[PDB]
């Protein structure tokens, strides 16, 4: 590894020695837009560097084209560059035509790349001094064999060594993309080693770690005990700040919507009870009748809902939910209280943040959409501070609206049975419908796909197949296609969790694009999301069917 | 040839005219199979680089239509030629709908 966890401080010190100036901006940060973990890490770094009065600039980017253009725009005065949330999986020198001898003098510049994706570029590690990253504890142990081959490959019977090195390189490659650690977790480890931890840093770390609960529950379970221990280590006067470990549930905005709406829109309960048809609603009313909560009472706001049943909710759940297999909904979460404003939870906060990212406020309109996404990112960043709550209530209401729209589309998809089951992977295309203009956002599409994946996984089928989802935007006449990995049921043991399911969709897409002249545009930071033409989709799909996955 | 054959057969027998009513029945099935095969081959060989020469849409003076799929215009012209019968309209419309069902299009779409 280049920078081990223990060496972080040293690198940090170098930054000061290269950036502490009186009237010169010598540090520029590029962040992975449309990502909560990147936003949390950027906020923590911004507070850190505001503490020591180090001048800096924050610049969000969306695609690799923007990255290259902005790197070209930069001047030699900028000694230090940060690249947080991306850049691990590719070699930047080839992308950025970086001449080491142009930047030798050594260390003319410094580029600190900080990314989470476990498979990445090995040459970026073992080849270049100029590019440097923070390892999470992967190169030291996992990559012990590949480095020998790379070092050796950097008399007539010696071709066996070359063949073995090529085979080792191929074996290391051809691996699907995954995430195994958190940028916010790494930054908080650095802060703990330095000695600047406080409640704001802990809150941002909690947000960053809980933003992965949807997709990387294994990583979340690995990281939870450290957060628990650290929060243990660290009269209701109007200035108290309380961070407590209170029981919580896999429910959608439980403390801001009615309990009925929470049970109705919770994805896990939807999957477990088939709420898209009438039998699900009948079983939900059975649930409520057997628990004993009146329907008109349970359809009231959580603030005005009855105090006695608010107190007895835990016992009611513990005694009622065993029969119907929902006993996995109970978990332990973090609750934040500051003043007389009320109480909030990490799950609700991240849902509000995601919704505010989604909704806020040919090539020309694509640029306009990307600019609007950048503006939404800035608005979500501004909403972080505790001095603004009209920028969080709006996010909560937008989250409710977006979940309603997603549910309305998903029930229609399920009833029309548009999910076509092929021999290898399932396919679904949204040709027509209402409110299709919302799904131009990749995160909205991923939310819809996550709900569909949960619904499909909570079934009696014994086939684990990837799902391909596509949409339409009539103004551009293009299909936005996203590849999705299968997921195990949340109520499963760790024995059958040897490795997370890998994503080969990016590899398949890049291979097909490199062998055929399709009019695609692969520029998103997420390598499994591409834009394809309506006329070109079908042959492309056929190729994907006939190619080795 | 089919039209000439059916007119000769009618004359042999003796706004509607029976000289031509019943001529599309002779070639419907081979046409359907040929169109299926052509669609499959176009789907398979449209994205290949070396086969892109034969799918190039020619340009001529006075042309104004920009369009993508050649087989669609082939079948559109083939059906429009038949539609000039003015006496077997329903049969031609049925055959046109059947041909369009091979594509994922509808009877009264603007693209058709």
């Amino acid at each position: 590894m280049y920078y081990g966890i223990s060496q972080f401080s040293e690198a940090y010190n170098k930054i000061l020695r290269n950036s502490s100036s009186h009237s010169s901006c010598q540090l520029v940060i590029f962040v992975s837009c449309l990502n909560i973990d990147a936003l949390c890490a950027t906020k923590m770094l911004s507070l850190l560097f505001k503490k020591q009065l180090v001048q800096s600039q924050i610049v969000p980017i969306f695609g690799y084209s923007e990255l290259r253009r902005h790197y070209s725009q930069l001047d030699d005065n900028i000694n230090s560059l940060l690249l947080v949330g991306f850049g691990g999986v590719i070699d930047l020198e080839a992308f950025l035509e970086i001449d080491p001898q142009e930047y030798v003098i050594s260390f003319r510049r410094d580029i600190y790349v900080l990314d989470a994706h476990r498979p990445w570029n090995l040459d970026n590690i073992f080849g270049s001094q100029i590019i440097q990253c923070f390892d999470d504890g992967t190169v030291d142990d996992t990559l012990g064999e590949q480095k020998e081959a790379y070092y050796k490959l950097l008399r007539k019977q010696r071709k066996k060594q070359i063949h073995e090195y090529e085979g080792v390189l191929e074996e290391y490659y051809s691996q699907g993309t995954t995430v195994v650690n958190s940028i916010s977790a790494q930054i908080y480890s650095l802060l703990s080693a330095i000695g600047e931890t406080n409640l704001s840093n802990l809150w941002l770390n909690i947000l960053g770690t809980t933003s992965l609960d949807i997709a990387y529950a294994q990583v979340y379970n690995r990281l939870y005990p450290l957060l628990q221990d650290e929060v243990k280590r660290l009269v209701k006067t109007p200035d108290t700040l309380t961070l407590n470990i209170q029981p919580d549930y896999y429910l959608f905005l439980l403390r801001h919507s009615s309990l009925y709406d929470s049970f109705y829109y919770s994805n896990y309960v939807n999957a477990k009870l088939s709420l898209w048809n009438e039998n699900g609603k009948k079983r939900l009313h059975k649930m409520f009748a057997r628990m004993g909560i009146p329907l008109s009472t349970a359809q009231e706001t959580w603030l005005y809902m009855d105090h006695s049943i608010k107190r007895e909710l835990g016992i009611i759940f513990d005694k009622n939910l065993d029969r119907y297999g929902l006993q996995d909904i109970i978990r332990d979460g973090f609750v934040r209280t500051l003043g007389y404003r009320g109480s909030i939870s990490a799950s609700e906060f991240v849902e509000a943040l995601t919704a505010l990212l989604e909704v806020g406020n040919s090539a020309q309109k694509l640029t306009n959409l990307r600019k609007r996404w950048v503006s939404n990112f800035w608005l979500s960043w501004d909403a972080l501070d505790d001095r603004k709550v009209e920028l969080l209530n709006r996010g909560i209401q937008l989250a409710q609206d977006l979940q309603r729209a997603i549910f309305n589309t998903g029930v229609a998809i399920l009833e029309k049975k548009l999910i076509k089951h092929l021999r290898i992977y399932r396919l679904c295309v949204l040709q027509d419908g209402p409110d299709l203009d919302l799904y131009r956002n990749p995160l909205t599409l991923l939310r819809l796909g996550n709900w569909l994946i949960e619904c499909c996984a909570e079934s009696e089928d014994k086939q684990l197949l990837p799902m391909v989802l596509a949409s339409i935007d009539e103004n551009t006449d293009t299909y936005l296609v996203a590849g999705l990995t299968p997921r195990y049921p949340r109520g499963l043991d760790t024995i059958h969790t040897k490795k997370p399911i890998l994503n080969n969709f990016s590899m398949a897409f890049q291979q097909i694009t490199a062998e055929t002249d399709a009019k695609v545009r692969i520029d998103n930071f997420e390598s499994s999301i591409i834009e394809i033409r309506r006329e070109d989709l079908s042959p492309f799909l056929e190729k994907l069917t006939l190619s080795g996955l | 040839d089919s039209m000439l054959k059916t007119k000769q057969s009618y004359l042999k027998l003796n706004s509607v005219e029976n000289s031509l009513n019943g001529f599309s029945h002779l070639f419907s099935k081979p046409l359907m199979k040929r169109v299926k095969k052509l669609f499959k081959n176009q789907q398979e060989f449209i994205l290949d680089p070396q086969y892109e020469a034969d799918y190039v849409i020619p340009v001529l003076p006075g042309s104004h239509l920009n369009v993508k799929n050649p087989l669609l215009e082939l079948v559109k012209s083939l059906c429009h030629v038949m539609l000039l019968s003015k006496s077997t309209i329903l049969e031609i419309r049925t055959l046109r709908k059947e041909l369009l069902k091979i594509f994922e299009l509808r009877e009264f779409a603007k693209v058709a």
